[PDB]
């Protein structure tokens, strides 16, 4: 099978540069094309060069000029994209591809420019204040804000509460991360019974539970 | 540079009907070499896009026969001839003809269903916030169907656009509805200065605003 | 028409007594929206109703915890588990959940004090107002309690009850009774037609009505 | 804060109409409904109807149809209950209320109608028949009959006299109102001194002194 495998996700510094790698097995490499693409906001998708492998040429979308710089390693079947002098509009989402009997998309790399540090998220559970119906579904949040870099794991009830469950996408604000999460349950469960947001941070090692008590 | 213009921006279907896209360039996308390089891809939330059609009509390995392309010179159309689950996500076409090569703005499909009205939910800051001189006030519009919708912050009666932030979900699997959160982040100090908080939602579920408050001395 | 009774019409009470109201509907009173919209208000005299709790059990914002609402179906209560003198007033039910909304006829919470006999006066009419052909005979029922009181005119040893109109005080600020006024209206012609008034008034404080009368040619 | 004020009291005619007014401010008004209560007598409450203020629609309770009609002004966040073609009937106290988290209610509006003209009062003294039991504690009265309109004020004394003092609300007699007060003194003030019932019924400029003196009469 043929298969293009990008490096993993990137954090960077703005000013520096980055170099994100395109292996790829299952066909004659240094025969076809390699691709380069940016799609950022997870909508608009940008082509940036090709370049060829046998040669070194390259053909780039003038807007990248300078920009970005492609090479390419036959001995191990690998292309390049470096990436300099990042600044916050870098960031995106990068892919690679060929065009081989059509074209084969590599699985994409995240890159990330800021200058923030790894910071621990502040969890805050978020109970029915004054008023909010006596009546059959309640409903209960919990606040996951100013953390650095992605990504979080919001659960309920460590997993067991899945159904009624809506996690939003995370929002951008003051250089750090917020997200929220919410969940319905039967008036009867609560506040009888415990339900807990468990929120998990990698980067910071951080796991952090907080029960939604009422008032 | 070649402009890809794709209609429309979404399309709502029946899973088993027949859809079409339709996307069109700037100018002739035809090659010297005698033929048009004109692709389809998609992508499906969180993955990578896939090839679909190639070279107008040439349909990628793998590829079930219900995707169909055509087209010539600037008009180009992908035809679904029975849609299914798996063909939910972002359409793109691109022209690798002439450089720079360029991409449509892509076309989303998402699932028809009858209308519903957003469940509101609105919650003060909590007791542990508040400690750190911060104030975020919540609001939650969820399973509500089409996604248009309109959120609004009134203070005292007064609506309120800065330090508000929103962020919603894709379409839900189960139901097919659509989910918002809107956060109102304030100081401690702010918070304290006033105390009607409104979160209002103008849907067409409703002729009337759809509201949720509380005040915040209670 | 949904109607909606109260229990007990009138409850004296001490000061730091709990106590409940009673209200019931003729009907259920469950909306569409799963809810029971029942509310229980309070109004001081000369002053508008204040709202105390909705929603059968929801407190109103600024509401002091000792009042508490429970219920279901046709059957509510309102608890107040330790009555202040901002608590002296009426409180009336309401049901929204049928069109047309409607209220409970009010249960009135009062001071309970000792019993006092009341101090009855009667007074045959002013040769002033003789003179322009009226005659009004005028019986005071001062400060008595309980409220509780049954008012007789007699003419001649016959009960008369047209022409008679009462007014009554509300509960005295100082010393917790009530007061009453009676008064007998007749033409001249008519009154000098007869020669015996009697104002004759049953209450808890006396075995035997009391009685008070005057005779014209006296 | 949330308030809801409503426009003053209103003396009206028979067969004619009136606005009442409802002022809203401390929150969105085109986001919450407005009541109406009438209250008669200040006992019984009946719900009048209720309007949606963006879309200007209205529910009713039938028995008000016609008889009210009910309006908004977003520019200014009031709401306006008109009251047609007046009788006795519609004579009572009147209220606007919201239903935001709970209820606000507005301070109301009192409204009396009537074809009476003003009518000063005529004053009479109540003297006990001769002596009533003699001796202890002697109870006097003042009646203030036929008069419009409301209200008179009544002292004793020229206010000298202000414990043992019990006045009495007014009742409608024939379109008039006719109140009373009474005043308790011990028997040995009166008739030795003089007791003196004040009253004065601004509408018209009245004002007498009846003093009470002893028989009945
Ligand atoms: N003339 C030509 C241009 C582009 C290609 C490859 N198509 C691609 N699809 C989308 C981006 C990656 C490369 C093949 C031939
Ligand atoms: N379904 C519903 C009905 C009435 C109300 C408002 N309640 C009121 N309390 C008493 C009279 C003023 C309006 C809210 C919701």
């Amino acid at each position: 099978e043929i298969q293009l495998q990008q490096s993993g996700p990137e954090l960077v510094k703005p000013g520096a540069s980055v170099k994100v790698s395109c292996k790829a097995s299952g066909y004659s490499f240094i025969d076809y094309n390699i691709h380069w693409v940016k799609q950022s906001h997870g909508k608009s998708l940008e082509w940036i060069g090709y370049i060829v492998p046998y040669s070194g040429g390259t053909t780039f979308n003038q807007k990248f000029k300078g920009k970005a710089t492609l090479t390419v390693d036959k001995s191990s079947s690998t292309a390049f994209m470096h990436l300099n002098s990042l600044t916050f509009e870098d960031s995106a989402v990068y892919y690679c591809a060929n065009d081989y009997d059509g074209v084969y998309w590599g699985q994409g790399t995240t890159l990330t420019v800021s200058s923030a540090k790894t910071t621990p998220p502040s969890v805050y559970p978020l109970a029915p204040g004054s008023a909010a119906q006596t009546n059959s579904m309640v409903t209960l949040g919990c606040l996951v804000k100013g953390y650095f870099p992605e990504p979080v794991t919001v659960t309920w009830n460590s997993g067991s509460l899945s159904s009624g469950v809506h996690t939003f996408p995370a929002v951008l604000q003051s250089d750090l991360y917020t997200l929220s999460s919410s969940v319905t349950v039967p008036s009867s469960t609560w506040p009888s019974e415990t339900v807990t947001c468990n929120v998990a941070h990698p980067a910071s090692s951080t796991k952090v539970d907080k029960k939604i008590v009422p008032r | 540079d070649v402009l890809m213009t794709q209609t429309p921006l979404s399309l709502p279907v029946s899973l088993g009907d027949q859809v079409s896209i339709s996307c069109r360039s700037s100018q002739s996308i035809f090659h010297s070499d005698g033929k048009t390089y004109l692709e389809w891809h998609l992508q499906k939330p969180g993955q990578s896009p896939k090839l679909l059609i190639y070279k107008v009509s040439k349909r990628f390995s793998g590829v079930p026969d219900r995707f169909s392309g055509s087209g010539s010179g600037t008009d180009f159309t992908l035809k679904i001839s029975r849609v299914e689950a798996e063909d939910l996500g972002v359409y793109y076409c691109f022209q690798g003809s002439h450089v720079p090569y360029t991409f449509g703005g892509g076309t989303k499909l998402e699932i028809k269903r009858a209308d519903a009205a957003p469940t509101v939910s609105i919650f003060p800051p909590s007791s542990e916030q508040l400690t750190s001189g911060g104030a975020s006030v919540v609001c939650f519009l969820n399973n509500f169907y089409p996604k248009d919708i309109n959120v609004k912050w009134k203070i005292d009666g007064s609506e309120r656009q800065n330090g508000v932030l929103n962020s919603w979900t894709d379409q839900d699997s189960k139901d097919s509805t659509y989910s918002m959160s809107s956060t109102l982040t304030l100081t401690k100090d702010e918070y304290e200065r006033h105390n009607s908080y409104t979160c209002e939602a103008t849907h067409k579920t409703s002729t009337s605003p759809i509201v949720k408050s509380f005040n915040r001395n209670a």
